[PDB]
Order: structure tokens, then C-alpha cells, then sequence
């Protein structure tokens, strides 16, 4: 499979820098144009940096001056040097094989996972795990709270079940984040089979396990 | 979709090709496979209309020979004169001489293409080197540029990977598969039974008619080899 | 004013010979630009003898030699080498006589060899507005001239007509041989074309690079050819020819490329 | 720079049928015969994904169900037939002039059969109650159309304060939406009163729909 | 005894040459044919300007062309083709210059074109005499001349030194075309080797039957060339080579294997 | 018994054949398989030593080369001019032209040998025709009546049975089954994988490198096979 | 397998003719020489005929004038007719691929198995077929007495045991020949498994089984 | 014709050793250094096998431990090592001239170790008993040497008349000769006399191995 993997996403305070990574896999960075497109917290995609093969480089208005686009050929990497990083930097960060004039590579055709960056002054929070029991079918739950900035996964028995689950998006209130996840079953599998709730927040280095077991009087 | 309608290629008064009849889907790089000389490399060329030929080929229905422009000819680099005058950047332009009307030359979009091109490969440093100071897998990753200028849907290579180092298949088998990525099709006439499965999503095996074609799991297989190298006597 | 004509003929009959020079070298026609030459000698004879330009006899028995080649190859075993000097001797031949019992001793010299010291004004015009005309048509199709040379089998996979550059190179080789006719005679004509060409092929980095050169080599070896063959009092075709080869000899060594 | 305005922007199609989008351009997207146009796809938590590129170049993993069309300015954007995997946000893309700009956004909804939410009620764990917080959670799963409310009750009066609501995107799977609430409120508080109710108002019932506990 | 001479070497050149150029059409070898002649020209001017016979002259020349060839070959990209025209038509450019200072005007008319008409007595002893040793090694190497002319590779695999053969060949060219010289000089040289050869091609149902054939088509058309260039008073030589392919002309149709 | 001796050939700065050494006992036909253009032609060209080559090769503790008298070799015959002017008779005859001296002649004992092989052939008929004048079958029994009247101990065919008639290729193997019956020993370069068992007793694999070698049913192996055929990449 | 087969060998009066056959199988009889050769009962071989591919006989000077050899092409049959037959071609007629100047063909290198011929006066006699019972190891046998002319095949369970098997050479006494057979076998076969012997006399037209059983008081 | 007598005519020889066959000629069976003598061997009941053609040259399925030599009239046939299975007789032979002649003969016997006989005595059967006959038969199976001699014996007294012997040549796995007797007698003459027995003297013992028996 051809890949790129972000990297050095996390928090950081307004006027700070930060140096976003990108790792390919099938693909050397020399041979083709290279871009980092962005996605604010609104959707709104923006073309933030771009390399050509031959090592020109171009940027928007509105980010050129503060933000810098380099290429290390032998480790096959590409980076953006980000400084003095305004409010409106807040946002998803995509590495992704940029446009060229000839047919087949005319857009964004590779783009790799995405490493998120939040610029504000709030203090990191490790979230808490609660584990969500009831009083056919059986739902089950998972409170992640009080937990800053995003982001933070979210899986059931590592990933096992990823049938019949809803990840709610997470929503903010007083620079703290509240994110939440439900795992629909039959009454076969629960309370006899374990359930867990896998939690894991890299910006405080916390990762947590939460077994739903059922409530006594 | 290319599609071959009961193609036929005599040469001294005997059938080379015997009515050949498929329907190409892609996107795809497939791989024509068969014993050399059987008639392989002559059903790209036949295809084309370059050789006399006894039947039609089309392309999404429209005749092969009235829509030239979307398809692409990577020839066999054994039948190029070498020690010809002419630059790598020259020679990977030649791609845009279809492009050009009769007293206008090349714009810089079209010298932009031609950067790129040769930017994929590997070879941008190598623009104004001869061709005669080239390896196999550098020539043939010019032959590889010229093509790509072309922007064609369709792409017919003559046994690319053959006597070329490792590297230089490195890269063109990348920029094949950008070809893939891009909806294209992909047409190699492969050399030997080398990397079937690695390269090709189909197969297409010839001895004189089409003895076999489909998907590479199902129809590379063992009783089919044997009728093609066996000429159905083994 | 015999000298004046003399020297500005033979320098466009170099250049244009030079710059078809190029493409016969390339695609290896080095051994048909000699069977041409003695295939347009009835022509020339016959269009000498009758009230007739001499273009229209040349190209009509430069045809008619390939007329009876292809003949020969087609309805019997004789190899396509055989059949060209055939057809080549015989037409030679066959203007020798010709020439020899309707016109004087004297004529046959000036056709065979060169004849630069006596060239009319006529003559004059007409070389230098067809050598326009060879150079000219060998600029809008360079191109096409060009990856038809280079690599015949990719320009009919683009759908190009490679026949018609095939035939438009015969008469540009054609009409370039008349001209010759003046400088080097029939029988050197062979020279102008491979020995400038071939010299420039040493030097050359591209096909336009190849065609200034030839032609230049080709002009400064027939003017420094006249001189020598002027002043000394020897053949000035010859000559030509002769300090032609001494510059593909001195270039053999002095090349970067080797 | 070349700004796009894409139309529409909220867009609603039952399977089977039409989708079209357009983006009309303040400036020629294509060069000399060359369009440098492009269309993506993005599901959530994926990133956007090159559905067309050119004018009517179709990328591979596409299905031609998917197809491009328009020069110049005027650009469109067909899907048929449309089919339930087909629900993400589409966005156009130019790579003709600095900058490469994108499109605003629009949303393609796959309409449905209606369906009620699923609701189910969680108290707080007795974790959270060893700190000084309670969390009663209350998840409204799978139901069709979008359009939902819900009122939380404690002992029979309503609470606007600590109402906390997230809404998942619709299902790539079976085209429904999915939604979160968390009424966030302090331990003392918690103790005081017994019943708690969260109460759903759909398209799908006059009536709520409706789950409650008792506390111990 | 002027016509005594004239005929008699005028047979026994059309012979040797049928003959010899029998070898010539079956190999391929006609374009090298044409080459080996211009390549001769300085050393019979050198042999015939000092004290010294003229075949050993003309091999040295032969030699020294082929040795200028190979060298250009070997030692940069230029085609053998082009390297045989250079070479071939640089020493055809150095005979002519070479003559014209140091002999006469009409001592260069004698050797590019025919000279039957006075020949004397020394030439013709030596003519006949080495035309005599010419077809006795022919005779002598009958059986290795065949089998490395029509299977080289199975001479090969009977340990058969073939170069020895391809040499031989060579010799034989050589020495038949400097006697050849005197019945229709170094132009049209190749015509009477070809021509007769590819006549008896046509009838032929073995190398030995072609070989006779070939050299009585050279002898009769050699013949009946010098009694048509005597009396109407033309071209000795074109006529040879004209009257040789109205002979091949003729039998194109009349043969009874087409 | 044929012994090779790190035989190796080059072309264009290229080892077409690599380190190849055997020891070869007869009685026996063996066939010399493998991709075309891969070395199985240019073997018996290394072993006569009519290419340049980087080895040895040997005939009963004698040298292959000081011996060419006890083997006879059948080259392709697409590099025989079928226009040239000679008699299925005469052809026959060049077989015995290295028994004659250099003033001597064919006597009546080297005709009743050249009268038989046509003989044996079945072409006794056809002896005043040209060789132009016959089929591709029956000029390749011309080639075989050819070989006989050399009376060798060995007889290296260069793809024999390719492109001829079923009759003539019947012929042809009855003579070869002759050859053997005799206690000499016929090595034959197929010209692909058809009737392998059936015409040989040994197989000679062939790539670049001897990839296999031995008896017909141990050694003629579909994991032999896809190594050759495969360029040990399969 | 490439094989030659004999037939029309029997007896013959002195003075009378007969025609021998030899059918082909993987040769064909027109593309070499082949010849017939005999053997006399002193083991005395003697070349009688032959044909060369192109049609010319050449025969002996004892056996010319009586003795022709033909060959049909289309049904592939060389024949050998003699006539005015004498005592002395009493003998066994092979056929042969005969002498040709080639290295490889200079001998008989291919022999069909041989039909015999008799040259004598006395009348065809059927052969009479006795059981040899006896009265670790047992053996048995069987006598063939009374028959005219050679050739009797004997076999013991239809080609089955040929192992431990001693056929003797036949001996004529007053115009009538005498043969026997021997079959040494272990214990245990033999009375309870079932040996047989198998004798037949193509000349008289009899074929016929003896079943060795133990002989009662 | 050309005559040729091999040397010797009767040959013995031991295991491992070498046996060598000659074959001298009237005239020359070479022709202008081109050989047309040629080897066979012959086992009993199968035809002459083409053993060595020309001089020296070996048919297959012939073990190189079989060769040929020799030019003009005189040739040889040597064998080495020799073995069980080339127990046989062999013959040369000459195709250079009118007629086609063979030599005479060479038998080869392969020498073993001595081995007395089984002799096996065999009354006359009740099917030959009801015609007018009556044979006694005696097998002497498995012997060496060769020579044996078989005397009949009817109530003590010999018998010369009606004896019918019959002797197979040697076997080319074991290397032994076998023998068979049939004392061929009248029904009257059987009847009229009790006791029957075969004698077998032979040189692996001075006295005589008898098997006899008695009637009814």
C-alpha cells in the first residue's frame, strides 16, 4: 500500500512554532510535488504549503512569512516549520501529493491521516474514563471528560468491536472537552463476555482501559 | 475499454495472430505473457495499426486508428539508434509533437510537462545528457517521460522491464501504478514469467491465438502455461 | 564575373547538400544517394538535348529507375543491392551515350565532374531559389523530419504519415543533385552529401546542431576547394571532395566526443 | 485568488437518484485546453479523498457511477445512481493560479424509511461519584430525519443548565443519525432529587419518546 | 591489329568478371563491389606515374582503404555504410587530382571510362594471364568457394578457415578489376560484374551453371559492345554495360523459371 | 560423451552464457529447453567454437575444437538462402565435403552414401529440385540426409521440428530414434515445451546459467520450469 | 516399439511354394534396405535376399532363380516367395533391415522373431498332450509326443509362471518330434492352486489345456 | 564369396574375465577406410541381436564392457568383464561385398561352480496309458558341467530302446544346463515289468544319483 503518515501534531500557545512530519511509504517526496492542506474546525479546506521536485517553494498570503515547507531527501521526509502561529492555525493538518501540470497528478491524489494542532492558552487535562452500565439487545456506554486539547481515540476491546458503536464528536465548554461513545449487543455477549472501554490521550500521556461491569444495590 | 474484434496478422503466409478477441476493462496494468516471438508484440502493434493487420480494435467505442491521441507506444528501446543526436530533454519533448500544429512549436506549458515528466523518473539532472550516455534503466525511463507527456488513457509498453537494474523497475513500476491510480489502462507486453502477481491485476496469455485472459489468481495458472509454452502438445 | 557566379554556387550547393547530408547519415541512405545520382543522368540528358528544365527530366527517370527496381525485386530472386546496381550502371550507361552522339566530347566532362568556372546567371538563380526552397521545406518539418529519423516506429503509432517524409526526402535528394551537378560533377556527388554531414555527426549534440555544421563544413571546404583548385589549375570537384575528407580527418582526432 | 462557491450547499436525494453539484469559478479553471479542476469526497474521520480530477478524469477505487463535466468556469458533478455510501461532503478544487483553492462544502444526504431513536438512559458512575461530579447520559441512536430534541426532567421540572449535546454525521452503512446528551451537574444536587428523565420529540411520534430512572 | 587486341581482352575481361561476379551477387557483396574500385584508382596512378606494375599498386591501395575503414568503424559511431562512401569516394577524389598534375588531360579519360581500341601487346599477356589465374582458383577451391558461399555456418562447424576464403574473394576482385579497368574503366566497373551474373541468376540451376553462364553473357555482351562502339562510333565501355542489361532485360522475361 | 568445461559466452558487455559445465553420456536424445533467446542456440555454437567463447568443451578425452570431424551440426534453416542456385542432390553432398581432398572428387562410394540418406528421408525423388522448390519439412530432411552422410558420432539439430508438417516431423524423429539405435548421441534444441517425453530422454534447461539437467521425467519438473521460464523471480 | 513380424512359415512338399510375410510397425519399408536371413537347424546363418530402397533386388547364387523378394509400399509388407523348394531351406526365415553402405545402417540391426519352414514329405500330426505328476520343493511336467512339423509353443498358466520353467529343444525320431516341459514350484502351490499346461500346434490347427492333478491308487 | 571362420568355435570362461572372439577373412570387409564387418549374439529362442557394427562401433542397449577391433581381414571381439547373461552363442559378419556372409559359430560358456542334478522321475500318465504307449520321463534339471550321462533301468536290467534325450542350453541367470529322457516303451512291455529308475553318473559324484519308482 503507497502512505503518508503525519506527525507533531498537539498544543501549542498562540505566538509559538511547531515542526509537522511526514513519513511516505511507496513514494519518494523528490520525485513529485508535495503540499500540507489544512481543515479548520468549521470544514473549510486551505492550501497552506507546497514543494516542487526541483525545491521551489510556494505559499497563500495569508500563512507566507511564518510558515516555511522543507524536504530531507535521504530520510524521504517532508516537513512544515510553523512560527509565531495565530488563533486561525487551529486545525487539521493533511500531507498530500500536490498539484502538477501533467493529467494524472493535477490534484491531491495521496493524502495521509492527518495530525491536528489546537493554538491556545488553556492547560493540558488528562480526561476521566467512566463506564456507562443500564439500571434482546443491550447498549453500553463510555464518558470520556474534563480532557484538553484533542485529540483522543476511542475503541472497544481494542478495536474488536467496531460493529454497532457511536462515537460522538467531541464539544467544548470552558476550555475543557466532553466526548462519548455507545456499543449496541445482543444479551448473549455481556454481562458473560467483557466489554471494555480503551481510552487514550497522547497530549497528557494517558492511556486507560474502563470494563463495564454491572451495577449493584 | 479497449476491445478486439477477430484480429488477425499474417507475415509469410502464416498467421501470426489468429483471431484475437477481448474486452480490456480498466483501470488496470495488465500483462501480456506467452512464449517470445508468438505474437505478444506484434498484437500491441496490430492494435495500433502499425503493421498490416485483418480485423478492428476500439477504444470506448471509437475505431483504434481514428482516435490515436489517447494512446501511448513505449516501443522496445532495442530499435532506437542510440548514438542518434538528441538530448534527454529533447527526446522525452518528442512525446508533444502530435500536440503542436504545423508552423507553431513548444509553449511553456508544454516545456513544463517535459520538466515534470522527467522529474518523476529520476532523471531531471540528465536533461541535457545524450541518450547514448544513459544505461538501460535511464533510457528507458526517457522512453517512460516521453510517454508520460503524452497524457494519453491508455498505455502500451514493449517489454520495459527487460535488461534493466533494479532501481530503474523500482521506479518505472511507480509510475505505472500512478497510471493505475489515475483510471488509466496499462498494456505491458512482459519479457519473461517474472513478478506476475506483483505487477499485473490480469493476464493475457498468447501463443497464436488467445489461449487464456482474466484475472492473475485465476487464469496464470499451471494448465494454462502448459498450452502456451507447449503449443497445446504438452 | 565567371569567378563571382562560381564562388556563390558553390557555396549553396555545400549548404543544402550538407543540410540533406544530415538525414541520409542518420537514416542510412548513404548507398541510395549514390544509385539516385545515377539514376537522374538520362534525365538530365535528355532535358540537356530537348528545350527542357532540367528538375522535371531528373526526378521523371529518378522515378522511373525506382519504377524498375521495385520490378525487379518483386517478379524475380535478384536482391534488392543487385537490382539497384543494375539499374543504376545501366542508367549511367545509358547517359553517357546519349549524351556523347547528340552533344560534343566537351559536354560529357562538364555533367560528370564539376563545372564551376563556367555557371551562368540562369543557372545561378535557379541554384540558390531551389536551395531556398530545400531549406526552407526542411524547416516547417523539422520537426517531423526529425522523430521520423529518430524513431519511425513511435511517429506511426501517433498516426503520422511517414511515407510522405520518405518520398519528401527523395526529392529534396533529388533537386539538391541537379544543383550539384555544377560543383562535383555525378560522379563525386556522393561526397557532398556523407563527408560534411558525417563530419558534423562527430560534433553534434542535436539534429539542428548537426545541419548548421554540415552546411558550414560543406560551404568552407567548397570555397577553400576553389581556391585550391583555381590557383594550382587541377579538378575543382575533386578538390573539393578531397579537402572535405582532410576535414573530416583533422575532426576524427580533434572531436571532444572522442 | 480564484474563489469557488459551490451550489448547493445542503443537498437531500432518495437512492437511485440524481445528485448533481456545481461550482461555478471567478476565474477560468482550465489552461489552453487543460482543466486543472478537481473533486473530492470526505466521509468523516477520513480526509478528503480525489473522486475526479481534470474535467471528467475518473480516479481508481471510484465507481462510474461518479462523473464530471462543464469548461471554464462552470463545472458539475453527477452521482447516479446514488446509493447509501455515498453520504459525505463534497468539496471542488482548482490547480490552475496561486492559490489552490478549495470549494466552501456541500453536504449530501441520503434520504430514508423514518425510524425512532433508540434511547437509552445511564446514570452516573460510581467512580465520578467519589470526586465532586454527576453525569446522567442519555444516547438517541439510530434514527431518520436529522431533526431532533431533547428535554431533560428532574423530578418532573425541566433543567436547561449543564445540558451538554453532540451529534454523530449520517451512517454510511444504513443513512442514519445518531446523538449524545449529557446533563452535567454536581454531586449535592444529584442527591437531593430522585427521578431523572431524558425526553425525545421526533418526526416519527406526537408523543416523546421517553427513558427515566430512579436513583438507587 | 588495334581490333586484334581490343577484342581478345575485351573477351577474356567479360569472362573473368562474369565469373568472379558470380560470387559477388549470391554473397551481397555488389555495394563493396563499387567501393573496392575507387579504392584501386591511386594505387594504379601511383604504379603508373613511377616504374612499378599495377596490381600490386592496387591491392596496397585496397588494403590501406580497408584498414582506414575498419579504423573509422572501431574507433567512433559512425556507419559502415557512410565509412565505405567516404573512404571510396576520398581515394576516387585523390586518383583524379593525382593523374591531372602529374599525366596528361586525356590519361584520365583512359582509366575512368574504356580503352579497348589501344591496348597493347604487354597488356594483353598479362590480362589473359592472371584471367587464366583467376579461374583456376576458382576451379582449384570450387567445392570451399560453394559451401562457404552458400552455408557459412556449417563451413564453420567443419573447422573451415572461412576468412581465408573471404580474403581469396577479394584478391580475385582486386585482380579482375584492375584488367577490367581496359574494357570499361573504374566507373562503370560494377555493371560487369553484376549485370552478367544476375542474367545467369535468372537460368541458373547451379553455382556452376551460373558461373559459365555468367561469363559467356559478359564475353558476348563485351563483344557485341565493341562491335556496336567501333562502328557507330559511341561510349566502348557504356556500350558494353548497356548491350548487358538489354541481355538481362530480355531474359527477365524469356526465362523459363518466371 | 560430452563434457563442457566452464563454458561461457559474452556479447555486448553481456553473459549470455554463464559457468555452463556437464557431462553428457549416449547413448541418447537429449533436448536442450528453455526461454528463446536464452543460450539453448548459442550452447552449440560455444561447444563447436564457431562464436567466441570462455571455456572448453570436449569429445572422449579429446578436444572439441581438434575434433569437429566426429560431429555434425543442423543450424535453423531461416539462415539458409532457400534462392540459391542448388540441387537437393548437390546440397546433400556438402556433408562429404570435408572427406575430399584438396585436387580429389566425390567417387561413386560418396554418392551411393548421398542416394541413401535421401533415402532414408524419403526425398529420393525430389533430387534434381531446387531447394527453393520444397516445403519447410521437406528442405529440413534435406538438412538431415545432409547430416547422415557425415557419418558422426554426435549430431547437435538447432530447432529442428519448428515450423514443418506432421509427416515430415515423423520422418525426421524416425531418423534421430536411428541415431540412437546406433549408440550415438543426438542433442536437439527445442523450440518449446511440445512433446518432451515423448522425443527425449534427457533435458538441458537453459536461462543463462544450467538451471537443471538430467533424466527427462526427474528433471523436466514444473519447479524447474517456472526458475527457467521465470528467471528465478517467478 | 519399433518391431518386425514374420508369418506364413509351415510345411511345404518338395518341389512346392510358399509365400512369407513381414508386417512393419514403426518403420517403413521403402526408406531403407531390408533383407530376409535364415538359419538353418545346425544354427547356420545364411543371407537369402534382399531389396535396396530404390526397387533393386540382388540375391545369393545358391538361392537365385527360385527364391524373389517384393515389397508392397501402400500396405507396408515385405515378401518373400519361394518356389521349387529343396530339403536344404529347411530352416527359420528372419526378416531383417538390411546392409546399406551409411555408418549407422551397415549391419542387420532390427531382426523380426522368425517363422519357421519345413521342407519334407512326411503328413501333418497333431500333438498328444500326457500330465507328468510325481508319484520343500515339487516339481511337475508335461510331454508333447507324436507332432509334425515344428514349430509347438508351450506355456504353463497362459505365460503366468514363467519362472523355474525348463522347455526342452524338440527331437525327431521317424518323421514325428517329441517335446517336454519341466516347472520346479514350492509346497504350497501345487496340488491346492492350480498349474496348467497350455500346448499348441498351429500346423495341425489344435490348441489345448492339461490340468496336472495328483495321480490316485 | 568371401569366407570368414571365427577362432575358436567352442570357448569357456570365468566371471570377471576376459573372453575374446576371433574373425579371420578371405578378403577385406574394410572398403576405402570405411568398415562393414559386424558383431551379433545370439540367445536361445530370441534372433541375432546387433551386437557392434563397423570396426568398433556400439549399438545401444550393448554394454561398453563389449568392443571391437581390428582392420582388413582379421577382427576381434572382446568382452570384460563377463557375466551370467552373456551366455550365448556369437557370430561375425561381412557387408562389403556379394553374397552377405556370416562366420560359423562361437558358443560362450560362463564357468560357475559345480552343481549335481535334480532328478525327478515321472511315471506315464492314464490318458497315454488307454492308446497303445506308455513314457517314462526323467528331468535332470540345474547341473554343471554339461556332460551327463542317463542310463534307464527296468527290474535292474538296462535299456537302450525308445531312449529319447533331449539337452537346453545354458541358462543366463544361473549358469546350469538342464536334460530330459523319455524311455519311450509299449502298454504290454510297461505292464509286464514292476520296477523303473533313471541313473544320472556325473562329475560331482563318482556314484550314481538314482530316482526311482514302482508301479502301482
Amino acid at each position: 500500500e503507497v502512505m503518508l503518515v503525519e506527525s507533531g501534531g498537539g498544543l501549542v500557545k498562540p505566538g509559538g512554532s511547531l515542526k509537522l512530519s511526514c513519513a511516505a511509504s511507496g513514494i519518494t517526496f523528490s520525485s513529485y510535488a508535495m503540499s500540507w492542506v489544512r481543515q479548520t474546525p468549521e470544514k473549510r479546506l486551505e492550501w497552506v504549503a507546497s514543494i516542487s521536485s526541483g525545491g521551489s517553494t510556494y505559499y497563500p498570503d495569508s500563512v507566507k512569512g511564518r510558515f516555511t515547507i522543507s524536504r530531507d531527501n535521504a530520510r524521504n521526509i517532508l516537513y512544515l516549520q510553523m512560527s509565531s502561529l495565530r488563533s486561525e492555525d487551529t486545525a487539521m493538518y493533511y500531507c498530500a501529493r500536490g498539484p502538477m501540470a501533467l493529467l494524472y497528478y493535477r490534484g491531491f491524489d495521496y493524502w495521509g491521516q492527518g495530525t491536528t494542532l489546537t493554538v491556545s492558552s488553556a492547560k493540558t487535562t488528562a480526561p476521566s474514563v467512566y463506564p456507562l452500565a443500564p439500571v434482546s439487545s443491550v447498549t453500553l456506554g463510555c464518558l470520556v471528560k474534563g480532557y484538553f486539547p484533542e485529540p483522543v481515540t476511542l475503541t472497544w476491546n481494542s478495536g474488536s468491536l467496531s460493529s454497532g458503536v457511536h462515537t460522538f464528536p467531541a464539544v467544548l465548554q470552558s476550555d475543557l472537552y466532553t466526548l462519548s461513545s455507545s456499543v449496541t449487543v445482543t444479551s448473549s455477549t455481556w454481562p458473560s463476555q467483557s466489554i471494555t472501554c480503551n481510552v487514550a490521550h497522547p497530549a497528557s500521556s494517558t492511556k486507560v482501559d474502563k470494563k463495564i461491569e454491572p451495577r449493584g444495590p | 475499454m479497449i476491445r478486439i474484434e477477430n484480429l488477425s496478422v499474417s507475415y509469410k503466409e502464416t498467421l501470426a495472430l489468429k483471431d484475437i478477441s477481448l474486452v480490456l476493462h480498466g483501470p488496470t496494468i495488465t500483462g501480456i505473457i506467452g512464449p517470445n516471438g508468438a505474437g505478444k508484440s506484434t498484437l500491441l502493434k496490430g492494435m495500433l495499426g502499425i503493421i498490416p493487420h485483418q480485423g478492428q480494435a476500439f477504444l470506448d467505442d471509437k475505431e483504434v486508428k481514428k482516435s490515436l491521441h489517447r494512446i501511448a507506444y513505449v516501443e522496445q528501446k532495442i530499435n532506437i539508434d542510440y548514438n542518434f543526436p538528441i538530448k534527454v530533454k529533447e527526446c522525452v519533448s518528442l512525446g508533444l509533437f502530435p500536440s503542436i500544429p504545423l508552423f507553431r512549436s513548444l509553449k511553456a506549458k508544454h516545456w513544463k510537462k517535459v520538466q515534470e515528466a522527467l522529474e518523476i523518473v529520476g532523471l531531471a539532472d540528465y536533461a541535457e545528457r545524450q541518450i547514448s550516455q544513459l544505461s538501460g534503466g535511464q533510457f528507458q525511463r526517457v522512453l517512460i517521460a516521453r510517454c508520460l507527456v503524452q497524457e494519453a488513457d491508455y498505455i502500451l509498453l514493449d517489454e520495459p522491464f527487460a535488461g534493466i537494474d533494479s532501481v530503474s523497475e523500482e521506479i518505472i513500476m511507480n509510475t505505472l501504478r500512478d497510471l493505475k491510480k489515475a483510471g488509466k489502462t496499462v498494456l505491458i507486453v512482459h519479457h519473461d514469467l517474472s513478478k506476475i502477481p506483483h505487477y499485473f491485476d490480469q493476464v493475457l496469455l498468447v501463443n497464436r491465438e488467445v489461449i487464456a485472459f482474466g484475472p492473475t489468481k485465476e487464469t496464470f495458472t499451471e494448465t494454462n502455461l502448459k498450452e502456451a509454452y507447449g503449443n497445446q502438445l504438452f | 564575373h565567371f569567378l563571382q557566379n562560381a564562388l556563390i554556387t558553390a557555396i549553396v550547393v555545400g549548404i543544402v547538400a550538407g543540410a540533406v547530408g544530415c538525414f541520409i547519415i542518420l537514416r542510412g541512405m548513404s548507398l541510395m544517394g549514390d544509385a539516385i545520382s545515377h539514376a537522374v543522368l538520362p534525365g538530365v540528358a535528355l532535358s540537356f538535348i530537348l528545350g527542357l528544365d532540367f528538375f522535371i527530366g531528373a526526378i521523371v527517370f529518378g522515378l522511373l529507375a525506382a519504377i524498375i527496381i521495385t520490378y525487379i525485386k518483386g517478379n524475380s530472386i535478384i536482391k534488392s543491392d543487385t537490382a539497384i546496381g543494375i539499374t543504376s550502371s545501366s542508367f549511367l550507361a545509358l547517359g553517357i551515350i546519349l549524351i556523347g552522339v547528340a552533344k560534343s566530347s566537351t559536354d560529357l566532362f562538364h555533367i560528370l565532374f564539376g563545372n564551376i568556372l563556367a555557371v551562368q546567371d540562369t543557372d545561378m538563380f535557379i541554384t540558390m531559389g531551389v536551395g531556398a526552397a530545400i531549406l526552407l521545406l526542411i524547416w516547417i518539418f523539422f520537426k517531423q523530419l526529425l522523430i521520423t529519423s529518430f524513431d519511425e516506429l513511435l511517429a506511426k503509432a501517433m498516426g503520422m504519415p511517414v511515407n510522405f517524409y520518405h518520398y519528401l526526402l527523395m526529392v529534396l535528394l533529388t533537386l539538391v543533385s541537379v544543383t550539384a551537378m555544377q560543383s562535383v560533377g555525378t560522379i563525386l556527388i556522393v561526397a557532398m552529401l556523407i563527408t560534411p554531414a558525417a563530419t558534423a555527426y562527430l560534433y553534434a549534440n542535436s539534429l539542428k546542431s548537426m545541419i548548421f555544421l554540415s552546411s558550414t563544413f560543406g560551404a568552407t571546404a567548397s570555397v577553400l576547394g576553389l581556391f585550391i583548385g583555381y590557383s594550382f589549375n587541377v579538378a575543382a570537384g575533386s578538390s573539393i571532395v578531397l579537402t572535405a575528407a582532410s576535414f573530416f580527418l583533422i575532426s576524427f582526432f580533434i572531436a571532444p566526443k572522442q | 485568488d480564484i474563489v469557488m462557491t459551490q451550489s448547493p450547499a445542503s443537498l437531500a436525494v432518495s437512492l437511485g437518484q440524481r445528485a448533481t453539484i456545481s461550482c461555478k469559478a471567478s476565474q477560468s479553471v482550465d489552461y489552453d485546453g487543460d482543466s486543472y479542476m478537481n473533486w473530492y469526497q470526505q466521509k468523516p474521520g477520513q480526509p478528503p479523498q480525489l473522486l475526479i480530477y481534470a474535467a471528467s478524469n475518473l480516479e481508481s477505487g471510484i465507481p462510474a457511477r461518479f462523473s464530471g463535466s462543464g469548461s471554464g468556469t462552470d463545472f458539475t458533478l453527477n452521482i447516479h445512481p446514488v446509493e447509501e455510501e455515498d453520504a459525505a461532503t463534497y468539496y471542488c478544487q482548482q490547480s490552475n493560479e496561486d492559490p489552490w483553492t478549495f470549494g466552501g462544502g456541500t453536504n449530501l444526504e441520503i434520504k430514508r424509511a423514518d425510524a425512532a431513536p433508540t434511547v437509552s438512559i445511564f446514570p452516573p458512575s460510581s467512580e465520578q461519584l467519589t470526586s465532586g461530579g454527576a453525569s446522567v447520559v442519555c444516547f438517541l441512536n439510530n434514527f431518520y430525519p436529522k431533526d431532533i430534541n431533547v428535554k431533560w426532567k428532574i423530578d418532573g421540572s425541566e433543567r436547561q443548565n449543564g445540558v451538554l449535546n453532540s451529534w454523530t454525521n449520517q451512517d454510511s452503512k444504513d443513512s442514519t443519525y445518531s446523538m449524545s446528551s449529557t446533563l452535567t451537574l454536581t454531586k449535592d444536587e444529584y442527591e437531593r432529587h430522585n427521578s431523572y428523565t431524558c425526553e425525545a420529540t421526533h418526526k416519527t411520534s406526537t408523543s416523546p419518546i421517553v427513558k427515566s430512572f430512579n436513583r438507587n
